[PDB]
């Protein structure tokens, strides 16, 4: 909204701080052609510093969504919303996306009426079984891109407002703000759902005068 | 007797008669039985007396036999009834008793299909299997720059696109990809996505009422409507400029015996009334309002409408409700250009995707901008702008001023260039009625193998308008509907290729498109690879009096000399050709030491600082001459073995080529118009040639008449039969003619022509021949061979590259043709060239200039450092 | 007027309310077609057969399913076209009941022209028309438009219309 | 089999003209239109399925089926019969299951 | 329902047996090899007596090309097509000059009414377990039952076999009348 905020700065912070100044501070009409032509750029930041990294990266490579597989995808999601340490997912409503994503894939891969393979989605508290489980029933799925209407309805549950919202970004759009900043704060006490563990990602609130 | 029209009401009760040891029997059962009176025995007993047969199995010995049913049914439903309402009452007990939790760990989940719709790009072996169908000697022997393949392939047609067609053609019912695509073209569903009743939606929606539609919903609430307005049907009014064959509008001449009341207009038309008819109008101004009042006399010559029902009410169209802003063309192109310009683009762009090139710029990444060509051709071109200024301009309608230009043959393949290609190759427009898009393949083969191109758009576009259709009506060559009704035949069942009753060929509309280009740069590029494009002819017929009139012309490309056929030849055993080129490859070598000797030996003269430039100009020069040389040898050994011997048919050597005998061109694509002169001498050609190159007796060609689903499109009839060679090539299926019901008896004649009516899914086809045959003696064959001959051709590493390019470009393919289909924007026209105007004649004449992607704009251009550049 | 398509609700309505010769307000949607006939199996798989032609697909259970289900049903997959059932009982009933020089042509210009109905509502007024044969073929052409005239009413009684 | 022929013909038995007329057609020359042959079997098997009609509910539809299935066979032997008769064909009788 | 059906116009004639032949062979072969008739399937000897009825020296000369070119190496039902073809070739041969012959040789079927659970009434044709051929049925008639009374094979085992006996005219050693 605008308002003055005192956080540490870290490496996550003083991107906030670079996009404040050269991205957010443009008007709507010029924002989308320089988010196209700064995309490699942003990308970059997003992945080596921010705390809600770009989403469409597969194995350090900067790819977009609708250059991933559906099983690349599902892989992505598990690596960013299920916690290794405690071996649960760090928020349920983001076990429901990824059992949401999971079903989908079914029903675009399927060549007749048949019975989830995700009956509950409790079932995704071993969600590397669920996944191999999924992707041996619809193997094809391994090896084609997300097609365009999977990519619309992907984005369309990440903007679903009775949810925890997702840990990165998955697409530079008009509502790359409201991405980058929404839901901010939780990170610094849970750094176990953090991509590296890494305090630098994360938004601290702390006073300049307070801190002596 | 159980499950007839009469007896199915009783089947369930008849296990229960069957308890009394009555016996009821199946049809089967009491058809044999019946058979058995008509055998000499009991016909030799009927003719001395009238015999009686009881075939009752006891039934007459049953009492009271409506008790005994009333009964068994009265139980049977009682039972039904009651372990219908205990098990209903049973499970409301256990489900108050143990709650709503109960049945919620028990109830499962049920997914749906979506659509998956696939681009059906050819299945690549591991090159193990590859290796082995080939001959082994294959390796090296061929020239790949004069191997032309066939990367890409679409159609517009009645049945939708080459996808719809093929599974219409093939299965003769639409899967679930199928219909959506089909319901897609025909604009029954557009996708949404964002909110719908606040509600937020991501998938189809109905067009009209934009209510959501489930991909399982489509089949059911579609289909009907999609079969009933696509394929052979009647003449729709709407689709044709309001043309109604029923009501077909001319004008009489009639003189005018009585002066008509006076009519008002304008100064400048009372004038061109005063202009026409002289002293028989008398104009006069009117000084209140300035307008003049024209006066017809007795004598002046009229002009009064009226009809005429003619006889041909139906056509094949391209589904109702196709339109080029559903693939994404604008409205600017769409007003300025003849319907058929938009049939075409949809095909290249259509072609393009199937190739896996979403950006025709690509293309000059590997080629110059002068060697992309485009090969293709109409039979009569832009009817539409034809009948725009030679009827509609006499009745002072308004027409657009530069009608003319959309009117030419040779104008749709300008528009392909000037909004998609912009290439400055060849450009070769044929017209050869009913055969253009075997000529236009027989010509872009030439442009590819004289060097002259690269990369030809090949195939051929035609429409429907009421001229044609009349004027196709009056030599007859079309069918008269009228008789077909009176004959029972339905419009589906009017176009029946090789049949006793066949009168005359459907007329459609449509394009078909092609991409060819060499096998060596399409390994480079890593675009799919659907066939390859053997042999391609064509022939005039012979003196005769009769245009429309077919004839055996095209039987030439099976000459062959049968004097001295007593040892086999060399020539065609591929191990001599393979030792003589090995043979030949040890001289180019040779020769290869011997000019870097005689190098080493002149660049001692030149001095030290010079020495650098001079050596690397003329090694270069020496790696092209051993290149020239290496391909020259491959040529003359592996690929034209056979052009100066008389002993083998150019038909022959084609196949000879990839290692396959006369016996291995499995299925013949006819040209099959369901016409009686077309059909005969078509079998007759095909059978005249297999006889000859002494195809082994019973092994019959298999005959495909794709014209029974499609209807003649005239100008696009071979390159749709090319489509559909194309389909068969790469899936084994051979469809067939669901409108054979009775082969002509006259065929039988022919030992090497099989008629099959059903789709036969074969082991695989080798490879497929096209014919066509033209009015104005356009005969024309084709060849194509299944495109794994090709792979043995090449190494082990060549292969598994081209491999993981076409995976690469079959997945962006697959991506960039889904993201069209749902935001309508398959076809993007180009705004620029690839160079600016400055860099125009830089390009031009620079034969390396090459395209790279430009990092700001993100879009393929030339860039003046690329341009006589020495790297 | 504004041109609605008939909704599957009514020609169903029609087509049973026909096959069982009585008034619309007489059938119920509430109840089976299994109920409404009367442990006649015949004239059910009359119903059944008619219902199949008409909106091509059925049911699983079309027996015990309530007519507004199966009208419900019907509508997911129905258009708004009458038909292959509709349009040859409404031939019969304009051959068997009009004059003769009145067609079914006559009637669809009549209901255009006198009280403006358009195509789709036309159709609804023809289906309206079935439901209340009369007895015996209508003797004149001013008593055969008093007829469609009180059919007209009736239909835009029943769909909610102002004439 | 090799030799058989299959003649698919529209045709209502309950039309005593069609019933005629498909006579007249199977024995007619094939310079006049016909199939030029003679019959030797007749299998008359047309039916209608009338259900749930009692003695009070006979009306049409049972007066209309009992002509397909009696007196339009009846009508097609006499057809045939005549056919025979005109062309003096005695030795050739055609059996009707 | 008087109204006229019949024109002379609408006459379909079917008499191209000679093309069928061979579409009704390629099929076979083409469905043996994809597997989806078996050597225990009754619908290759309906197949191969329907052939046998259109045999002529056209069609043999086209079994005697399809078959002699199948590798018998490339698979189980390779080998199978062309052990099934030389026999029907061999039976195609000796009835080239015989009148073509009915002959079923569906399993014959009894009525079953079955009522589950939840009471839904389903009628099925369930094969017969004495009778499993036409000369069993002839059998069960003849013997006839209570009400009426006054005061070997290769069939689904081997389709091969039961194929290769179609030419040879049982001698019936005595008729079913005597029993
Ligand atoms: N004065 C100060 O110094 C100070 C300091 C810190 C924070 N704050 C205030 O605290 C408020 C929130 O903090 P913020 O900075 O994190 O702003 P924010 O990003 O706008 O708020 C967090 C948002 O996350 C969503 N969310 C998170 N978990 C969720 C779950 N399990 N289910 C549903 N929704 C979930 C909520 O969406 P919905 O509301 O749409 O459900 C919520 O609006 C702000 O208004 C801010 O001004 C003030
Ligand atoms: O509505 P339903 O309960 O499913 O039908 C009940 C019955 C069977 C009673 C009804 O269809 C009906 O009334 N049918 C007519 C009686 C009947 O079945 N007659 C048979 C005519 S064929 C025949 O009789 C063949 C033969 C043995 O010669």
């Amino acid at each position: 909204m605008g308002e003055p905020i005192h956080k540490i700065a870290t490496r996550g912070v003083m991107l906030w701080k670079e996009f404040d100044e050269t991205i957010f501070n443009l008007p709507k009409n010029k924002l989308v052609p320089t988010l196209e032509a700064k995309r490699d750029y942003i990308i970059s930041r997003l992945n080596a510093d921010f705390q809600k990294p770009w989403f469409a990266t597969v194995n350090g490579q900067a790819r977009d969504l609708a250059t991933m597989t559906y099983e690349e995808v599902a892989k992505r999601l598990v690596e960013l919303m299920f916690i290794r340490s405690t071996n649960s997912w760090f928020d349920v409503t983001w076990r429901t996306f990824t059992g949401d994503f999971l079903r989908r894939v079914e029903e675009r891969f399927t060549k007749s009426k048949t019975l989830s393979l995700i009956q509950s989605y409790s079932l995704l508290d071993k969600p590397d079984e669920a996944i191999e489980k999924v992707f041996n029933a619809y193997p094809a799925a391994r090896e084609q891109f997300l097609n365009a209407q999977d990519i619309d309805h992907f984005l369309s549950m990440c903007q679903n407002p009775m949810q925890k919202p997702v840990p990165f970004v998955p697409v530079l759009d008009r509502r790359f703000e409201i991405f980058f900043k929404k839901d901010s704060l939780w990170q610094s006490e849970h750094l176990e759902a953090v991509v590296d563990q890494d305090v630098q990602r994360t938004c601290i609130l702390h006073g300049p005068v307070a801190a002596q | 007797t159980r499950g007839t029209g009469l007896m199915s009401a009783n089947n369930i009760i008849a296990e229960g008669i069957e308890k009394m040891g009555v016996r009821t029997f199946s049809q089967k059962e009491m058809a044999f039985n019946l058979l058995g009176l008509l055998t000499p025995e009991v016909v030799e007993l009927c003719q001395k007396s009238p015999v009686m047969a009881d075939l009752n199995g006891g039934l007459q010995f049953v009492p009271e036999l409506k008790e005994f049913t009333a009964k068994l049914r009265k139980e049977l439903v009682e039972t039904s009834e009651v372990r219908k309402a205990v098990s209903i009452e049973t499970a409301l007990e256990h489900k108050v008793v143990n709650g709503n939790s109960a049945d919620a760990a028990y109830a499962q989940v049920e997914i749906q299909p979506r659509a998956n719709i696939q681009l059906d790009f050819p299945e690549l072996k591991p090159y193990k299997q590859v290796k082995q169908i080939a001959p082994a000697e294959l390796e090296g022997l061929l020239d790949l720059e004069r191997v032309i393949v066939v990367t890409g392939f679409a159609e517009v047609g009645p049945w939708g696109s080459a996808r719809t067609r093929w599974e219409m053609e093939a299965f003769g019912e639409f899967s679930l990809e199928g219909c959506v695509e089909m319901a897609w073209i025909m604009g029954f569903i557009s996708y949404h996505n964002g909110n719908l009743k606040g509600r937020p939606y991501t998938g189809w929606v109905d067009s009209k009422t934009k209510e959501p539609v489930d991909d399982k919903d489509v089949k059911a609430k579609y289909e009907t409507s999609i079969l009933e307005h696509s394929g052979i049907r009647l003449i729709e009014p709407e689709l044709f400029n309001g043309y109604n064959p029923e009501k077909k509008e001319m004008i009489q001449e009639v003189i005018v015996e009585e002066d008509l009341e006076p009519f008002e207009a304008s100064k400048e038309t009372a004038e061109q009334f005063k202009h026409q008819h002289g002293d028989k109008v008398d104009i006069f101004e009117i000084p209140e309002t300035g307008e003049y009042s024209v006066k017809l006399l007795k004598g002046a010559t009229l002009y009064i409408p009226k009809a005429l029902r003619f006889d041909r009410l139906v056509a094949g169209q391209i589904p109702t409700g196709w339109n080029a802003k559903t693939y994404g063309i604008s409205d600017d192109i769409i007003s300025q250009v003849d319907p058929i310009t938009l049939f075409v683009l949809v095909s290249v762009v259509e072609a393009f995707i199937a190739s896996g090139i979403t950006d025709p710029y690509e293309m000059y990444k590997y080629v110059h901008v002068s060697e992309v060509g485009n090969c293709s051709g109409s039979g009569m071109g832009g009817v539409s702008a034809l009948r725009g200024m030679f009827k509609d301009r006499f009745k002072d309608e308004p027409v657009q001023n530069d009608i003319l230009q959309e009117s030419f043959i040779n104008t749709m393949s300008a528009w392909v260039n000037m909004l998609l290609i912009s290439s400055s190759g060849p450009i070769k427009t044929p017209v050869g009625a009913c055969a253009t898009s075997v000529e236009s393949v027989d010509i872009g083969v030439e442009t590819i193998l004289s060097g002259k191109a690269r990369i030809c758009i090949v195939g051929g576009y035609d429409d429907f308008q009421e001229e044609g259709s009349f004027e196709f009506g009056n030599m007859k060559a079309t069918s008269n509907t009228l008789e077909e009704f009176e004959h029972g035949r339905t419009p589906a069942e009017m176009s029946r290729p090789a049949t006793t009753t066949r009168n005359g060929f459907m007329e459609a509309q449509g394009a078909g498109i092609q991409i060819i280009m060499q096998a060596d740069l399409a390994l480079k590029m890593g675009v799919p690879i659907y066939g390859i494009v053997a042999m391609a002819a064509t022939a005039t017929d012979k003196i005769g009096r009769s245009v429309p009139a077919p004839g055996k012309g095209i039987l030439t490309t099976a000459r062959e000399h049968h004097s001295s056929v007593k040892y086999a030849s060399p020539n065609l055993n591929m191990k001599y050709r393979k030792r003589q080129l090995v043979t030949r490859e040890a001289q180019i070598k040779d020769w290869v030491e011997n000019e870097l000797e005689a190098l080493k030996l002149e660049a001692e003269e030149i001095p030290s600082e010079d020495q650098n430039e001079f050596l690397l100009e003329r090694t270069r020069e020496i790696h092209n001459e051993a290149e020239s040389q290496l391909r020259a040898a491959q040529q003359q050994w592996g690929n034209d073995f056979y052009k100066r011997d008389p002993r083998i048919a150019p038909l022959r050597g084609a196949l000879a080529t990839y290692g396959l005998t006369i016996d291995d061109l499995g299925v013949a694509s006819f040209h099959g118009t369901s016409t009686k002169a077309n059909d005969k001498n078509e079998s007759a050609t095909i059978n005249e040639m297999m006889k000859h190159l002494g195809r082994s007796e019973g092994n019959p060609v298999i005959g495909v008449f794709q014209k029974f689903l499609t209807g003649h499109p005239k100008g696009a009839a071979g390159a749709w039969m090319m489509n559909g060679a194309l389909q068969i090539l790469n899936s084994g299926i051979i469809p067939g003619n669901r409108n054979a019901d009775n082969v002509d008896k006259i065929l039988e004649q022919f030992e090497y022509v099989l008629y099959p009516s059903k789709t036969l899914k074969t082991d695989g086809v080798r490879a497929v021949s096209i014919t066509s045959f033209g009015f104005g003696q356009k005969g024309g064959q084709a060849i194509v061979v299944h495109p794994d001959y090709l792979y043995g051709a090449i190494t082990e590493d060549r292969y598994n590259e081209y491999v993981a390019k076409v995976s690469a470009r079959e997945k962006s393919a697959y991506k960039f043709f889904h993201n069209g289909m749902i935001y309508n924007k398959l076809f993007v026209s180009k705004e620029h060239a690839p160079y600016t105007d400055e860099l125009e004649e830089d390009v031009y004449l620079d034969p390396l200039a090459r395209v790279s992607k430009d990092k700001k704009s993100g879009s393929l251009t030339f860039n003046s450092k690329n341009i006589q550049s020495k790297d | 007027i504004a041109d609605e398509p008939v909704k599957a609700s009514l020609l169903l309505h029609v087509l049973v309310a026909h096959k069982l010769k009585k008034s619309l307000d007489s059938i119920p949607m509430s109840k089976t077609i299994k109920d409404l006939v009367g442990g006649k199996s015949t004239v059910q798989n009359e119903i059944l057969g008619d219902l199949g032609k008409e909106f091509g697909t059925t049911p699983e259970k079309p027996e015990e399913t309530p007519l507004e289900e199966l009208a419900e049903t019907f509508q997911d997959t129905f258009s708004g076209a009458l038909g292959k059932q509709s349009s040859s009982l409404l031939s019969r009933l304009i051959s068997s009941k009009m004059p003769g020089g009145f067609t079914i042509t006559v009637a669809r210009k009549y209901l255009q022209t006198r009280w403006g109905l358009p195509s789709g509502r036309q159709d609804g007024v023809l289906l309206v028309a079935l439901s209340n044969e009369p007895a015996a073929r209508l003797g004149s052409e001013a008593d055969a438009k008093a007829f469609l005239d009180s059919m007209a009413q009736k239909y835009a009684s029943i769909v909610g219309v102002d004439l | 089999a090799k030799g058989s022929t299959l003649i698919v013909v529209p045709f209502n038995q309950g039309s005593k003209q069609d019933v005629e007329a498909l006579i007249e057609f199977i024995y007619d020359t094939e310079k006049n239109g016909g199939l030029g042959w003679d019959l030797d079997a007749i299998i008359p098997f047309a039916a209608i399925p009338e259900q749930g009609i009692e003695l009070e509910h006979i009306d049409s539809k049972s007066e209309f089926a009992h002509r397909i299935m009696l007196t339009n066979i009846l009508r097609m032997m006499g057809c045939v019969k005549k056919q025979k008769s005109a062309r003096g064909i005695e030795t050739r009788p055609a059996q009707v299951i | 329902g008087v109204a006229t059906s019949f024109s002379r116009k609408k006459a379909r004639t079917f008499d191209s047996s000679w093309n069928w032949a061979k579409q009704s062979l390629l099929s076979l072969y083409f469905e043996i090899i994809h597997g989806v008739l078996k050597n225990v399937d009754r619908e290759v000897v309906s197949e191969a007596i329907n052939i046998m009825n259109r045999s002529n020296d056209a069609l043999i000369k086209f079994m005697e090309y399809h078959i002699s070119n199948t590798d018998e190496t490339k698979g189980e039902n390779y080998q199978l097509v062309k052990t099934l073809g030389e026999q029907l070739i061999e039976n195609c041969k000796q009835v080239l000059d015989v009148d073509p012959v009915y002959k079923d040789v569906a399993k014959p079927t009894g009525p079953k009414t079955a009522i589950d659970k939840n009471g839904n009434i389903t009628y099925s044709e369930e094969p017969r377990e004495k009778v499993r051929k036409l000369s069993q049925y002839v059998q069960e008639m003849a013997l006839g039952g209570p009400i009426t009374k006054e005061s070997e094979d290769a069939l689904d085992k081997d389709s091969t076999k039961e194929v290769a006996s179609l030419p040879n005219k049982s001698t019936i050693s005595k008729t079913v009348s005597s029993t």
